[PDB]
């Protein structure tokens, strides 16, 4: 998905893997 | 008592849209219609309260 | 001679619907790069054009 993602010179900028989801609950 | 009144005369819906590309948002619509890739939420008091 | 003159083709009815296209079991779905998943499945998608369609 290199084509979706804004080129910081000619990599894909693309984010991390591991976040995806959240976690945050009320104290936990 | 004190003579406060509220009146409420129209409402209207509204709702912003992402204009995503038709063939990448009928990618991201058939593989969010999986029922591995169901969007699960969570309250964030997450508490039942007496 | 009964039948046609020219042999019918470009749509099966629903008895071939019924033998072809049994329900798609699609183990590790959309694990692949983009391109390479069923977009077939999708109702909005052209196969020769390889895009979605549109109200126009």
């Amino acid at each position: 998905f290199a084509s979706l993602a804004p080129r910081h010179g000619s990599r894909p900028f693309m984010g991390n893997w591991q976040d995806i989801g959240t976690s945050n609950m009320s104290g936990g | 008592v004190d003579g406060a009144s509220i009146k409420f005369d129209s409402i209207c819906l509204y709702a912003t849209f992402f204009p995503m590309a038709h063939n990448t948002a009928s990618t991201l619509e058939a593989m969010l219609r999986n029922d591995t890739n169901d969007q699960s939420f969570n309250d964030y008091l997450s508490a039942a309260n007496m | 001679q009964t039948s046609s003159s020219e042999p019918r083709s470009g749509g099966i009815g629903t008895l071939q619907f019924i033998e072809e296209f049994v329900p798609s079991v699609y183990f590790n779905p959309f694990s692949g790069p983009p391109g390479h998943y069923p977009d077939q499945f999708i109702p909005n998608f052209d196969a020769v054009k390889d895009s979605a369609d549109g109200y126009d």
